[PDB]
């Protein structure tokens, strides 16, 4: 019977174990919440890395054609 | 229950919204040259 | 859970700071969206 206690007492410690794990579980859950929001807010702002370094590379692309254009427009108007 | 369906189109808005401005902005610089051939 | 933090500390170190990243995201629209009038303008008035 004692034997049998202890056997009890041994489950639920186990048990415990298994709440304490899942608490600190539940506390990062916390972490991985604000997480998960940052990461949804960047990838609606702009894989995701790639993604926006190519936004930005085709942004500086475009604003260095925008620029050349503006000057062949004038250049282009003066002449007129 | 119904906030994965909102997040998915609040993604689905915020992206159609901006593909949307950029996408008209940019038609609506074409209208002034355009806008002769309607009745000319 | 936890795979999908490390997925998103991930995505996070790869990018740059997140005020600075944000910002220059929102002003990449700005920043072409002018020059896209100023080129419109211009085109218009070498046409006039």
């Amino acid at each position: 019977q004692l034997e049998r206690e202890r056997q009890e007492r041994e489950l639920q410690a186990k048990l415990k174990m298994e709440q304490d794990s899942y608490e600190m579980r539940v506390a990062a859950l916390a972490p991985k919440v604000e997480a998960m929001e940052h990461s949804w807010n960047r990838i609606r702002t702009i894989a995701d890395t790639p993604e926006e370094v190519l936004a930005y590379w085709e942004g500086l692309k475009a604003k260095e054609e925008q620029m050349r254009s503006l000057v062949s427009l004038a250049e282009q108007r003066e002449s007129s | 229950k119904a906030y994965l369906r909102w997040r998915g189109l609040d993604v689905q808005i915020t992206d159609a919204a901006n593909e949307s401005k950029d996408n008209v902005k940019y038609l609506a610089t074409l209208e002034k040259s355009m806008e002769p051939m309607y009745q000319g | 859970s936890a795979e999908k933090k490390k997925r998103i500390t991930k995505g996070s170190w790869n990018v740059g700071y997140n005020k600075a990243m944000a910002q220059n995201v929102a002003a990449e629209k700005v920043e072409m969206y002018g020059q896209a009038f100023k080129r419109i303008q211009d085109a218009t008035g070498i046409e006039d």
